[PDB]
């Protein structure tokens, strides 16, 4: 447990940066499936502007 | 049973007026008959065991053959009438060496003998209606040497009417009885 | 090893109880057969080789219709089958049918087990019987238990949780009758009278509490928990530990001054917990307001005379020294000269229970506080004002006499309370 | 099992000495190896509708309340 | 593709009657008629009523039905002449108040006979030449009480109507007045509560069963009392169920469950069976040798004439049905729980295998644990329980969970934690152990009922459909709240997608939702079908299917990512309420609300 102390503050930084990274990641995948699916208002404006 | 209740001065068993009187009591009737019909005296009442036999119609107030009831009351008391029929009634007792005695009072008897366990004895009756009152603590020091502790079953046998069977601390007077347990 | 006997004479005080024997059995692990799975429990669950823990309390009705709800609900293998004594036929709101000819049948049987019960403690302590006020074998039956039981026993202190009618809401017609025959028994062979109302704890159920219709079931809980809280230090640990002479020597000036109100201070919802930051400065000011009385008076218009509190939970007592030097500057709360203290702390090591379906929430600071004041004479003014107003046309007097009460004792109990309104007053003015 | 000539007459004779009158031996000595869907549960307590106690639902359906009872001195009253 | 139809309606009386060509059974549902064959060919359930049918009466030829429904106060209540070749609604005859209580036939097939009105009591007589009306009148005795059934003769022209508390009278129907004629039988001393009826067969004597017990038999030419009934063991309840045989020997049955022959002289019982659940319907095959016997609770008894041997064909639940949950990884069980009830099935043959009673109370939700060692269900009289999964036995209850019954309960997938939601909104979480089990904390954010709990694949989250308009996301590891859904729609089905990208919503506003799984941030909304209501959705494995069950008759199957939809819901229209795929995706099963439990297969989406 003492040897391990030095390092305390490190793993707290890296278990916020994990999380964040995580959530963000998720988010820009479901918008990759929003980008894809085709009955959206945007995209139908889109085509009627085609 | 009757091992947690109280057990203080006037304990009762078999009332006559009652929803189920004969709930604890089980009977064996045998060329015989039970029922609750009035008594043209008293008025209210009474419950009928008769029979052309004394021994095989009876009724024994703990129902479970193993079961007995456990009472530390020096006295037994109850109230029957005279019918000028055969008629019987036992008990039995424990003493100080854990020994279960017997006492039964018939009404066709002149000898009573002092035996071991069954000291017949007899009885007599008046005419009209009358209560009887035991003294079971001065038979079981007279006939068997013995103190008294406990009295386990009682069984009464044909020909008579039954009402208000109960255990006394003491003898108490007519007048020192209360409302209830007198006679009319 | 520090017991007591808590005794419910009555409806009130048997309906209470069934609402204070599961908050003894969630402080602890006994489940409600008796059989805890994994001594703090000593002074109210005596203990069997079976595993199987027994209550120390008596309950007696003289109509079995409410004992037969307990003997066939949930708490029927607790309870031992003679602590339930039984009756055929109540009283009906009438004094004399249960302290006298048909009452006094009973008395045997319930001295029988307070004395089995007493014999087999270790150390006693003394009682907490809780009867109602309101009641006809409630308030009769007790007063034909305590002329005897203490003359057999004596010197033990007797704290009695009562249930004082409403001044405006009542829920019967012979209420100023019963109230008054009962005090000429609470006045000499007691030694404490808590009384609670019901309209008040209506009042502080709706409004510091989002209950709408509340009922009994939200009554006898919160009295309960007033109860496990005076119950703490014979059970636990902490800090200042008071016994049950320990503030009944504090709260009981002169010998007919000992009528002291009662208050507990966390009384909140499961929602408004976390918006309120619950300090020991803040519940200990909550005691002294005028709204949270579970008694239907002012303090303020009266004096307070001689307090108490009963603290618990994570309190470290600067915090409460300095919530008692602000209430000794405050003024809106008056004393006398003859009690320049006026103070009595105990503190615990533990938190508050919740009982399951409870409409409380888990704080951790709580406080009761238990006042000699001398303005419970107001409502007692109140009911005084009832009596000769039905006594003066001698009206409902035949159901007395009839069985077995004599006339002449309406006017001795009058004079019994006159003389009671003498004293406060004469002991609360100033010198 | 039977270890002797008593044990076989009395290990499984089968023959009251009461109760059998006028035998004979082969009659007295007899063994006895001579001789030879929808499943339910249902709970005990017949519980009753009228005797529950979790609470007392409003008679308005107080989600969009239908008499409006507030909150004495102001908010909302229910739930 | 439509298959396995498991419900019945017994409830009513004599709903099921074999037609006369003694292959067919016909029998009621929650709102529409059944024709079972001799292998299970569901047949044309024939639609319409708009709301629950009643009371059945089949033409003797064998070619016409006919059946009444129920509606609101001062409503109308049409029977529908149907075929027994082409299943077609030919007549629609809309004419009582508020409902019907009896319709019956006449043995030329040219005349039938309707009572209606529990309170506005009248009968009238159709024709079948013209859909229309002859003549009625108010078949219930002023100064007596109200009246329940009605029989024709075989004159063709005279025609009973039957003590509902004490009046029976006889109507003489005529032409060319067009005037039925009403005479009373008068009676002795004796006022019975009649309660079943049937007629001989020579017209020379017909039959009343009553509520005190005793078969009374009547002469229709006397317009007297023919017979008193028996003394010395009357049948236990009312006698619910009369049937006659081309003899004189009558078919008794008690709503007590018990089963009696009986002839006239002496009503002795020569031959008695005691059945299960109370007798309310007897229909005997022309043929004479076999017949049926319908109980209210939803059995259905072929029993053989000779020796009186029984033989159950179908069984169902009796009241509102809800939530079935299969077991995971098996796709041959389920659960139904329903009031007082849950009952554990076969999925292929359609057999029941255990079933378990509260005795009086309400059931709400029922679940699997992750293993096969229990099933936790939640009961509305404030309580949780759980039970072993053969021989019922009763594992734990827990005494006061919420203030109102508990509504919706989840299970964590290690086996240690249930969550609870219940109508109080006191959200409650329970660690179980072998020896005790307890609660943590609390939650109290909602402020109105809860629907469903749903958790994550690996617990870490979960999510409470509920009835506020506010759908939370909690986090398990420690107890407090993330996200909140804040919509427009009382919501009733929330499910998440398989791989947990988005979290999908229904409920009464007909806009099923996908949402984004963080803020809450709404993404589309695809409509319902048209101005019904939506309870039920499912996702299989994969997570391209997406099962979606509600308040009109249609389940719709539909692709996940656009909205492509696919109806084979033309079952039935009592109100759908939860549905769920097999888990080998073979089967999709809902439960609709009057007692129905229907699985089609699967198809790739």
């Amino acid at each position: 447990r003492i040897r391990d102390s030095l390092n305390r503050l490190t793993r707290e930084a890296a278990v916020l940066r994990a999380e964040r990274a995580a959530k963000k990641k998720m988010h820009v995948k479901s918008q990759e499936l929003v980008k894809h699916w085709t009955n959206t208002y945007a995209g139908m404006k889109e085509q009627k502007l085609k | 049973m009757f091992k947690n209740t109280f057990q203080s001065g006037f304990l009762s068993i078999l009332y006559s007026i009652g929803s189920k009187p004969l709930q604890i009591w089980d009977k064996k009737v045998r060329n015989g008959h039970i029922k609750r019909i009035t008594d043209n005296d008293i008025q209210s009442l009474v419950l009928e065991i008769e029979g052309t036999n004394v021994s095989t119609t009876y009724i024994t107030c703990p129902a479970d053959p193993k079961k007995t009831l456990g009472i530390k009351l020096p006295f037994l008391v109850m109230i029957i009438k005279n019918l000028k029929k055969y008629f019987t009634f036992e008990v039995q007792v424990l003493d100080d060496k854990n020994v279960r005695r017997r006492f039964r009072a018939s009404n066709y008897q002149s000898t009573t003998r002092v035996k071991p366990f069954i000291c017949t004895m007899p009885m007599r009756l008046d005419d009209g209606w009358n209560q009887i009152q035991f003294n079971l603590s001065d038979f079981t020091r007279r006939a068997y040497g013995t103190n008294y502790i406990e009295t386990l079953r009682v069984q009464i046998h044909a020909n008579c009417r039954i009402r208000r069977v109960y255990f006394s601390d003491r003898l108490y007077s007519e007048d020192e009885l209360p409302a209830e347990f007198k006679l009319y | 090893m520090r017991e007591c006997i808590s005794i419910h004479v009555g409806q009130a005080g048997v309906q209470i109880g069934n609402a204070c024997w599961e908050l003894y059995c969630l402080e602890h692990g006994i489940q409600p057969d008796g059989q805890m799975p994994s001594d703090s429990f000593n002074t109210f669950f005596s203990e069997t080789g079976a595993g199987k823990h027994v209550p120390r309390a008596v309950f007696v009705d003289l109509e079995p219709t409410v004992i037969d709800e307990v003997r066939t609900g949930t708490y029927r293998q607790l309870f031992h089958p003679e602590q339930l004594i039984t009756g055929k036929e109540d009283a009906a709101n009438n004094y004399a049918r249960g302290h006298y000819t048909i009452g006094k049948e009973i008395i045997d049987l319930v001295l029988d087990r307070i004395r089995k019960l007493a014999d087999q403690c270790t150390g006693l302590q003394g009682f907490l019987v809780f009867h109602s006020f309101g009641g006809g074998t409630g308030s009769g039956f007790t007063s034909l238990l305590m002329e005897r039981l203490s003359v057999d026993y004596g010197k033990k202190s007797k704290l009695e949780f009562s249930i004082y009618p409403a001044p405006q809401v009542s829920t019967a017609v012979v209420e100023p009758y019963n109230s008054i025959l009962t005090t000429h028994t609470t006045l000499e062979h007691s030694d404490c009278a808590f009384m609670v109302d019901n309209e008040a704890i209506y009042d502080i159920c709706r409004r510091n509490l989002d209950i709408e219709r509340p009922t009994y079931t939200n009554l006898n809980r919160l009295i309960g928990q007033i109860v496990s809280s005076i119950t703490a230090s014979l059970r636990f640990d902490g800090a200042l530990n008071v016994d049950l002479t320990e503030f009944q020597t504090n709260l009981v000036p002169y010998p007919r001054i000992h009528f002291p109100l009662a208050t507990y201070a966390p009384v909140i919802s499961a929602e408004k917990a976390y918006h309120e930051q619950l300090s020991v400065a803040e519940i200990t000011n909550a005691c002294f307001e005028p709204a949270n009385q579970m008694v239907k008076c002012d303090p303020r218009h009266g004096k307070y005379m001689a307090c108490c509190l009963l603290y618990r939970g994570d309190v470290v007592p600067k915090d409460v020294n300095a919530a008692i030097a602000t209430i000794k500057t405050k003024r809106t709360i008056q004393f006398v000269d003859w009690c320049p203290t006026g103070f009595k702390v105990g503190i615990n090591y533990q938190p508050p229970t919740v009982v399951p379906g409870g409409d409380l929430a888990k704080v951790q600071r709580a406080v009761c506080m238990l006042s000699n004041t001398t303005a419970i004479a107001e409502a007692w003014a109140r009911l005084d004002h009832k009596f000769d107003l039905m006594y003066a046309k001698r009206a409902f007097v035949h159901w007395y006499v009839g069985e077995g009460m004599e006339e002449g004792e309406f006017s001795e109990a009058r004079e019994d309370m006159a003389a009671l309104e003498k004293d406060y007053e004469e002991v609360g003015v100033d010198s | 099992k039977i270890p002797k000539d008593d044990l076989d007459f009395r290990l499984a004779t089968l023959y009251n000495h009461h109760t059998g009158a006028f035998k004979n031996k082969t009659e007295i000595l007899l063994h006895q190896e001579t001789i030879e869907t929808i499943r339910h549960w249902i709970n005990p307590k017949k519980e009753s509708i009228h005797s529950i106690q979790g609470s007392i639902v409003s008679p308005h359906t107080a989600a969009t309340n239908g008499g409006y009872s507030r909150k004495n001195d102001g908010g909302f009253f229910s739930t | 593709e439509l298959q396995a139809v498991i419900g019945f309606n017994g409830h009513v009386p004599n709903g099921l009657k074999c037609h006369p060509d003694q292959e067919h059974l016909i029998y009621p549902l929650g709102c529409t008629v059944l024709i079972q064959a001799i292998n299970t060919n569901e047949q044309n359930f024939l639609h319409g009523h708009g709301n629950n049918v009643s009371c059945v009466t089949i033409s003797k030829e064998g070619d016409y039905i006919a059946s009444g429904q129920v509606t609101f106060m001062g409503f109308k209540a049409d029977i529908i002449l149907w075929d027994f070749k082409k299943r077609e609604l030919i007549a629609r005859l809309s004419l009582h108040k508020g409902k019907i209580e009896a319709l019956a036939f006449s043995p030329n097939d040219l005349y039938l006979v309707s009572l209606g009105g529990p309170d506005d009591g009248s009968v009238v007589v159709w024709s079948i030449a013209k859909r229309d009306a002859i003549c009625g009148s108010p078949a219930a005795g002023l100064n007596v009480g109200n009246a329940t059934s009605v029989v024709f003769s075989r004159c063709r022209d005279e025609m009973f109507v039957t003590a509902g508390n004490g009046t029976i009278r006889v109507w003489e129907l005529d032409l060319p007045n067009r005037k039925i004629w009403p005479t009373e039988c008068q009676t002795g001393q004796m006022k019975r509560i009649v309660l079943s009826t049937g007629m001989a067969d020579d017209d020379s004597f017909f039959y009343l069963g009553t509520t005190t017990g005793d078969i009374l038999k009547m002469n229709p030419k006397t317009k007297l009392l023919a017979d008193t009934g028996p003394v010395k063991d009357k049948f236990s309840l009312g006698v619910s169920a009369l049937r006659c045989l081309k003899m004189g020997g009558l078919l008794v049955g008690s709503g007590a469950g018990l089963l009696i022959f009986c002839k006239s002289p002496s009503y002795k019982p020569i031959k008695k069976v005691q059945l299960q659940g109370g007798i309310t319907s007897i229909t005997l095959r022309g043929e004479g040798h076999q017949f049926f016997v319908g109980t209210e609770e939803s059995h259905i008894y072929r029993v053989n004439f000779t020796d009186f041997k029984e033989t159950l064909i179908a069984t169902c639940h009796f009241e509102a049905v809800q939530d079935i949950v299969f077991p995971f990884g098996t796709a041959e069980l389920f659960a139904t729980c329903a009031k007082k009830d849950i009952r554990v099935w076969h999925t292929m043959s359609k057999r029941e295998l255990l079933r378990i009673t509260v005795p009086n109370m309400t059931c709400h939700g029922i679940d699997f644990m992750r293993d096969g060692k229990s099933i936790i269900s939640a009961w509305d009289d404030g309580k949780i329980r759980a039970f072993a999964p053969e021989s019922g036995r009763l594992m734990y209850t827990i005494n006061s969970a919420h203030r109102i019954g508990v509504t919706a309960i989840a299970t964590t997938s290690d086996c240690k934690r249930i969550i609870s939601g219940g109508g109080e909104g006191e959200v409650r979480v329970w660690q179980v152990g072998c020896q005790t089990q307890k609660l943590e904390e609390a939650l109290k954010e909602h402020k109105s009922s809860v629907s469903c709990i749903r958790v994550k694949k690996n617990n870490e989250e979960c999510v409470t459909a509920s009835t506020d308009g506010t759908c939370i996301i909690w986090d398990l590891v420690r107890l407090r709240r993330n996200q909140m859904i804040l919509a427009n729609t009382l919501f009733q089905c929330v499910c998440y997608h398989p791989e947990e990208f988005q979290i999908i919503t229904s409920g009464t506003d007909r806009k099923i939702a996908y949402w984004e799984v963080f803020d809450g941030s709404v993404i589309r909304e695809l409509e319902g079908s048209l101005s019904g209501s939506i309870n039920g959705m499912d996702i299989t494995q994969e997570g391209g299917h997406f099962v979606t069950g509600g308040h009109d008759h249609l389940v719709k199957v539909w692709d996940y990512n656009e909205g492509e939809v696919t109806h084979v819901g033309v079952g039935h229209s009592g109100n759908i309420m939860a549905m769920r795929i097999s888990p080998g995706n073979q089967y999709i099963v809902s439960v609709s609300a009057d007692g129905a439990i229907l699985r089609w297969k699967y198809p790739f989406a």
